């Protein structure tokens, strides 16, 4: 026998999921673990140094990571970078230099995103002053720093426009940025106040539809942003809670804590009882399934202590993640059905993502 | 209640110690430091997120500044994830899911301190 | 099984079985590089009752796989019999020496 | 209140021990954990990147680490280094560049040592061709490879000479190296065969006395190297085992598995029953205490699944280590007495060391 390298991942792209393991106890050796969700098989991994972030290119061909190096790890010159990796060979291809202020923080989806057209990476900076950075994938270059986003946080791409995204600002509104084909800001707009920052703060994780997004609040309300037009229209609150639910102090909690099934409008939310100040990151006691058209709950199921989720539209799946284990659910019908649990997918992950199949 | 160095070590090294009410990190007092001093060879952050914590001993509320100690790899001891009055990144200095070592000469996160600022 | 430390070919593995890491007993996980060098074990085949030479080439240049850690020591010897020795990183001569996982390559009869 | 840095370790040097945590599951973030052995308090740590090795300077002022960096960790140019750290501040002071072939391997003491006079750091190279590397501490420089040590492994300093050490070779003998004041080889000598490599291989960990060293074998024999004169005189085997011991197949097992209390001549050895091919790194069922003068066992105690140990001659202590927890024993009498266990001192450590006290 002879040992060979050069091999591609052994399962098809459509079977692959990406568990971003922060490895917080050893945060300089964070990595992405690649799994086959159909059978739980480990397929490979991508090293991401200190507090890596990850996304897969919209076209499915490449993996993008964002990380920080120093010449001697704990001393020496800092290099913040985006790396482009081949999705099938799981090999490094290109390093893109960033200014030394990329966000170092837990793996919320909205910190490292891309334009719908896949031509630009859109990432959150904090120096601690906040701005949004734009990377031109074709050119392999950092091309724009959106200082207009100062005092705002996270990136919500608009799936109905090629190079547009929104961010949540300290005024309780949304700033929309439309990039030109050069990746520089082509125009921008600011919504009216959507939520009261002081009285009803929202979780940043969007339940993202093609032309609108929903957000849940610390107290179980729902806000919406409609971006079918150039100016975003905001509304809410409506409550996730009925009187009985309020009696037991049910509130949302988690990290990447919501999801939207676009075909049905069902929104999935991690919820726990006995809510009070300080419980907004508590593991789910239940997953609630909300009909976003009727603004009423349709189902509730055990939460399996999950903290983060993600949705695959085309196969009607929801993954949930408790920090170490990944649960795979069929959401083709209103009641989710548990298909399997992948045990030990990570040591400290708050983010799982499917390989794109939509192109 | 206001002087952790005079308090029971087991008490201050607990995530339920009153002033640790918005810590996402490793308590520096379990890492070779104290509540207000970095472990040897780790560097304080000039920036921090801020919590407001209730002191049950004296009944008053205090501003606490969660400076990190930086430039050494993860301490790994006394991990806490408490969230009283913590807010998301659009209220950035109330937010604890970011590395408050982010602006240090070396941003590697070592541990988190809980520095009493004064009455809220 | 091949993913068990008890599998006969893994009789001198100190590392993570590459077959649990997205590769196989004779192929590296994607994006990890074979080591040109290795330690060798002599392992007993419980089927035919013969002993075989197994070459424990590593896969290198990615961080620790972390799955199927084994520490078996049949016929393993200290570093003064260097190529029989498994307490060293057989990725040591690779372009990137970071240790990913260990393969169990059948060479032939001992 | 105001947060401050710049502080020294809170407990005095004589209370300190160094637990080398390989963190094998995340081997790029290995580190040294500093503990107070008197009360189990965690005192600080030194980061050591990929598969760090550690020793304390003989004079107790500095911590020496050895590690490997790459420009981008898993790619880019390799830098193997020794680093000098201040022991009391636990701060980085100096990087000494090595050739890119420092040994990457588990933390046996003999892979990273120093001469008795503390003027040279002496380390194992493997490219995989073996040689011994010499670092001049005063100059902060690499000297040159000791190529005479090809086919040998590990470094056993001679505590009776300022800049001499030995290594174990594939011929079953010892090669002795005597350095000049510049760190280059001044002279060398090779012993007669000490052990049969094929029939009775020895563990590399010495039970090290001032002018001799003992080594245990896979089958429970003891071999000795006396370096009281310029030429090393070798002998053995004698057995650690009586008939009862032999009937139950007791053999040594572990990593840094032996120790010598020099004043008494007691040798400490991790042992386990039911030995056979493949059990040489099994955890200790027991620790045996051997009088190396009378060649008889004087005590046996539970092993607490220990794998590695270290002895402190100055406080008459033995530490043992099971990979995660450190046991502290008083060895001022033939029977060791367990004082305490420090739980969770590491995730994957095979090496603990005291901060040196005295030793001149």
């Amino acid at each position: 026998e002879v040992l060979t390298g050069g091999h591609s991942v052994s399962a098809p792209q459509e079977n692959r999921i990406y568990v971003m393991d922060s490895v917080f106890m050893h945060l300089t050796e964070s990595r992405v673990h690649v799994y086959d969700y159909t059978n739980g098989k480990f397929l490979g991994m991508v090293p991401t140094a200190f507090n890596g972030h990850v996304q897969v290119s919209n076209d499915g061909k490449k993996i993008y990571t964002m990380t920080t190096y120093h010449e001697r790890i704990t001393r020496g010159k800092r290099s913040d970078v985006v790396e482009v990796w081949d999705a099938d060979k799981l090999t490094f291809e290109k390093e893109i230099s960033l200014p030394p202020k990329r966000v170092q923080g837990l793996n919320y989806d909205g910190l490292f995103r891309q334009t719908t057209d896949g031509k630009f990476i859109v990432l959150q900076n904090a120096s601690p002053a906040t701005s949004i950075g734009i990377v031109d994938v074709a050119k392999g270059d950092y091309v724009e720093d959106v200082t207009a986003a100062a005092g705002c946080w996270s990136v919500i791409p608009q799936p109905n426009r090629p190079r547009s995204f929104m961010t949540i600002c300290g005024d309780g509104g949304l700033l929309t940025i439309n990039l030109g084909e050069d990746g520089k800001v082509a125009s921008q707009s600011r919504s009216k106040q959507m939520f009261s920052v002081k009285d009803d703060p929202i979780f940043i994780a969007p339940a993202l539809d093609k032309d609108k997004a929903h957000f849940v609040s610390y107290y179980g309300n729902v806000y919406s942003a409609d971006f079918s037009g150039d100016e975003v229209k905001v509304d809410g609150p409506w409550s996730l809670l009925n009187d009985e639910d309020k009696a037991k102090n049910w509130v949302p909690g988690g990290y990447n804590l919501v999801g939207l099934h676009r075909a049905s409008g069902r929104m999935y939310v991690f919820m726990h009882p006995d809510g009070k100040e300080g419980t907004h990151k508590f593991p789910a006691a239940e997953i609630w399934v909300m009909d976003t058209k009727t603004k009423q709950r349709v189902a509730r199921i055990p939460g399996r202590d999950a903290l983060s989720m993600t949705i695959d539209q085309q196969r009607n799946l929801m993954l949930t993640l408790d920090g170490g284990n990944v649960n795979v659910y069929d959401i083709s019908q209103p009641e989710p059905k548990l298909l399997r649990t992948i045990e030990g997918a990570a040591e400290a992950s708050l983010q799982v993502q499917f390989h794109p199949v939509g192109g | 209640s206001l002087n952790p160095d005079l308090a029971n070590e087991d008490e201050v090294n607990s995530c339920d110690y009153w002033r640790h009410c918005a810590v996402d990190g490793f308590l520096c007092s379990c890492c070779g430091g104290t509540t207000t001093t970095c472990p040897p060879g780790s560097t304080p952050s000039p920036i921090s997120w801020i919590g407001t914590c209730h002191n049950p001993h004296d009944g008053k509320d205090y501003l606490i500044s969660y400076h990190d100690c930086c430039g050494k790899t993860a301490c790994g001891r006394c991990q806490c994830n408490t969230q009283t009055r913590e807010r998301p990144g659009y209220e950035f200095f109330l937010h604890n899911d970011v590395n408050w070592c982010m602006a240090n000469e070396n941003s590697t996160f070592h541990c988190t301190t809980s520095v009493l600022v004064g009455l809220a």
